[PDB]
RNA sequence: GCUUGACUGCGAGCGUGACGGCGCGAGCAGGUGCGAAAGCAGGUCAUAGUGAUCCGGUGGUUCUGAAUGGAAGGGCCAUC
RNA sequence: UAGCGGCGAGCGAACGGGGAGCAGCCCAGAGCCUGAAUCAGUGUGUGUGUUAGUGGAAGCGUCUGGAAAGGCGCGCGAUACAGGGUGACAGCCCCGUACACAAAAAUGCACAUGCUGUGAGCUCGAUGAGUAGGGCGGGACACGUGGUAUCCUGUCUGAAUAUGGGGGGACCAUCCUCCAAGGCUAAAUACUCCUGACUGACCGAUAGUGAACCAGUACCGUGAGGGAAAGGCGAAAAGAACCCCGGCGAGGGGAGUGAAAAAGAACCUGAAACCGUGUACGUACAAGCAGUGGGAGCACGCUUAGGCGUGUGACUGCGUACCUUUUGUAUAAUGGGUCAGCGACUUAUAUUCUGUAGCAAGGUUAACCGAAUAGGGGAGCCGAAGGGAAACCGAGUCUUAACU
């Protein structure tokens, strides 16, 4: 029994061309450049499920110290007082009421201002 | 029961290794040989008994004895086995037809390694001990 | 093509009733003199083949 | 253990170790793909790299061209002078104990008679070697997909099922194992169920 | 001073080695030595003074002995 | 296995047993009676062939369709439903197949009978000399000079005559068995340049022969020698009448043939690398394995808002390819220009272990016969007993004078 290759080998081909596209150059035109391309997308998403994380910490972070300098307090000075108050708010939504609602972060540094001491 | 309804026992039917098929297989890159050395060279490994060139065992220790010529001539007979020499008398030659002696055999001997409860007749055999213990037992007789 | 025996082997070692190898000892050939009583004597029976040793008697030995 | 008959209404009495014993699934199954091993023709062969035609001769040498080194134009890794593992012709047949064999037939027969695929009939003959009358014959017994086994091997019967596909004609010598599992019905005579019945035991 | 234990067959159990090996050893049996005797003695206060296998040489042992009776050759033991 | 063997690597019988197949004769010599059985060439009637060949059964209606053998509804033949072709998948259209036949002429094959060369049957004799053996030197026997039998002999020597000789693994005696130094001889075995039929879990144009094709050709070499690439229109050539551009071009556009020119001969299908045209988005103050995570704007489908799909991606965090080899590689260490195709753990026979299946103190046959995957065949092999170098003994044995 003689085995040919055309088929199965064309469509092996064919899934890492049609992951490689939107890619520059060989790498969406050529299999040998395009399968280190799709293997190191794979890596660099691997790694960025991890990444992303820590980035979208780092930007609820900082709009909370934007926000609570807006009304008078350091970040450092508001997370104590809001866990001296037992404040189970996390940052993404604090940052979110930094941006929409100054009103009820107003009442949120207050809180954290008033347990702080 | 159809031609397409019919199956294996599990565990009758282990694939087998294929060597050399990528990275997912676990054997391929090299295939279970290693790296460079004389072992996973085509054709390699050393030959039956080469311990390095340390004089191997075989060689190292000395040669014993000789072979009889006299002892591949003679065979043993079991007590379990003359239940079937056809007739109840073990011969020289009606236990060679009974196939369990052989041809060349020429000297022969029973053995205490069973039972026998049946009268028979030994004749021109040597016997042992135990063996003429439980013939002389079972109402036989054994006789030069 | 079946396979060989090493025919130096098979004038070395016998086969024991549970699979083992008889060997005689080394050692007892010639300069003797020197050698002790007690040392020789412990050199005449024989002993058998350690288990390291086994798979290279075993693969030299195939029909024993 | 009894066997009834279709249309002589008149029973018949077999052995409870043949026709009534389990049906041993791995059994049947290495009887069945030894039987279709041992009918493979293994006539095949290519060449390897001593076979093909051409010269034995280093295409160019060792070292100093800008090539990779070769030594013939019948490399197996060239074009035209390939195969490294090139077939020889082989026999396919398995060993089959005669033990194993019997038991294999003894549990497929039995699983013809408890699926209700086993007739058993006095005399099953024809008078003229014609496949029409056989037609006819087989179309009256409801029997679409048949293998007629007979005790003493027959010609008009011989001739008038050889045209047929749907039907196979075997001597209860010539069972195979492969078949009995292949047709729909399998209609012995009784004195075929005798000469199993003593083949087999 | 007297002597030959610088004996023969073994060996509980250990030590040390990848193995081949090397080493320590009470006690058993036969026979001996010295001492009144209990005893001690299987070489030296101990640790180096060494060389596998094959091939053969010498003596003992009818174990084997290519039809049989021997014999040659071989085995086993002591040894080079 | 026994043995041989720098007793290393390895080499490797025989006796005996089961099968296929079986066949014995002649001269070395005189006679009786001549051709009486078998061996080689030659005319002639017959059997089997090979060499041309002959007959050879059974179907129609209708829908899609270019076209029916397909679907649908109903019959028929079959000792024939092997295979191939026919405008798509045919038992019933054609070639065929199963079965039955047919040779004026030459030839193969075992006998018959006619011719020729040769000799049936039998009394009695005889019995293969520079030979066997030996010295020296080689070779073959499984056997390498070893204690080495046996066979052949280059060279040198050299017997006896059935009251004699050879062998039985140095050699001697007994016993057993045969008669060298002269020849012929079917069968079982080996192979396929060629022929005919059939088969294939063999290949399908980089495969299978080097050669599907005008291939051992074109081409290369002084020569020996080496050695290619290259299959496909359609069902049918119906292979594009004619017209227009152009050079009485090439090429194209129509018309026409066709089911189809998304079959026009550079001809089925028509992939990828590679190269273009058009459209949407981005890009001319911005630095690096070109991605990834977030993300504005735009374009275009949305639902009848819903912050989601598809394409692009300003800006921003992180991010120095792959393979191999190494203690360690972004490494300025190796390898790859890219695509497509082929390209590397196989096969036979033995042996051990694991799983699984059968039978079980038993299991199983091999060659072969075959009514051929059955059934027979138990020749054998492994196991149920070991110990000992061995004779030998045996649930024991060896060591030893015997063993705590």
């Amino acid at each position: 029994a003689r085995v040919k290759r055309g088929v199965i080998a064309r469509a092996r081909h064919k899934k890492i061309l049609k992951q490689a596209k939107g890619y520059y150059g060989a790498r969406s035109r050529v299999y040998r450049v395009a399968f280190q391309a799709v293997i190191k997308a794979g890596q660099y998403a691997y790694r960025d499920r991890r990444q992303r994380k820590r980035q979208f910490r780092q930007l609820w972070i900082a709009r909370i110290n934007a926000a609570a300098r807006q009304n008078g307090i350091s970040y450092s000075k508001f997370i104590n007082g809001l866990k001296k108050a037992s404040v189970e708010i996390d940052r993404k939504i604090l940052a979110d009421i930094a941006v929409f609602d100054k009103v009820a972060f107003t009442a949120l540094v207050e809180k954290a201002k008033a347990a702080l001491a | 029961m159809r031609l397409n309804t019919l199956s294996p026992a599990e565990g009758s039917k282990k694939a087998g290794k294929r060597l050399g098929r990528g990275i997912g297989s676990g054997l391929g890159k090299t295939g279970g040989r290693g790296h460079k050395g004389q072992k996973s060279r085509s054709g390699g490994g050393v030959r039956r008994g080469f311990e390095g060139g340390q004089m191997p065992l075989y060689r190292r220790l000395p040669k014993f004895g000789f072979t009889s010529r006299k002892a591949a001539i003679t065979a043993e007979i079991r007590l379990s086995d003359l239940a079937k020499v056809e007739g109840g008398v073990v011969d020289l030659n009606t236990l060679k037809a009974a196939n369990i002696i052989g041809i060349q055999i020429e000297f022969a001997k029973v053995i205490l390694a069973g039972e026998v409860t049946t009268p028979v007749t030994v004749r021109g055999l040597r016997v042992t001990k135990g063996a003429r213990a439980a013939i002389e037992a079972a109402g036989g007789k054994i006789e030069e | 093509p079946k396979i060989k025996t090493v025919r130096g082997a098979a004038k070395r070692f016998k086969k024991t009733g549970k699979g083992g190898f008889k060997h005689k000892h080394a050692n007892l050939r010639h300069i003797l003199t020197k050698k002790a009583t007690k040392r020789k004597r412990h050199l005449r029976p024989k002993a058998m083949v350690s288990k390291g040793d086994l798979g290279l008697v075993i693969a030299c030995l195939p029909y024993a | 253990m009894e066997l009834v008959l279709k249309d002589a209404q008149s029973a018949l009495t077999v052995s409870e170790t043949t026709f009534g014993r389990d049906f041993n699934e791995a059994l049947v199954h290495q009887v069945v793909v030894a039987y279709a091993a041992g009918a493979r023709q293994g006539t095949r062969a290519q060449k390897t790299r001593a076979e093909v035609t051409g010269s034995g001769k280093k295409p160019w040498r060792q070292k100093g061209t800008g090539r990779a080194r070769s030594g013939s134009i019948k490399s197996p890794i060239w074009r035209s002078g390939g195969v490294t593992f090139a077939a020889r012709p082989q026999d396919h047949s398995q060993k089959v104990n005669k033990k194993m064999y019997r038991g294999a037939l003894k549990s497929i027969l039995s699983e013809l008679v408890r699926q209700d695929r086993l007739i058993v009939v006095e005399k099953f003959s024809v008078e003229a070697p014609k496949t029409k009358l056989l037609a006819q014959k087989l179309k009256d017994m409801a029997l679409e997909d048949v293998l007629i086994i007979t005790g003493e091997l027959d010609e008009n019967l011989f001739l008038a099922a050889r045209n047929l596909h749907k039907v196979d004609v075997r001597d209860a010598t010539g069972i195979d194992p492969v078949s009995l599992i292949a047709f729909d019905k399998v209609v012995m005579t009784a004195d075929a169920v005798k000469q199993v019945e003593e083949m087999l035991a």
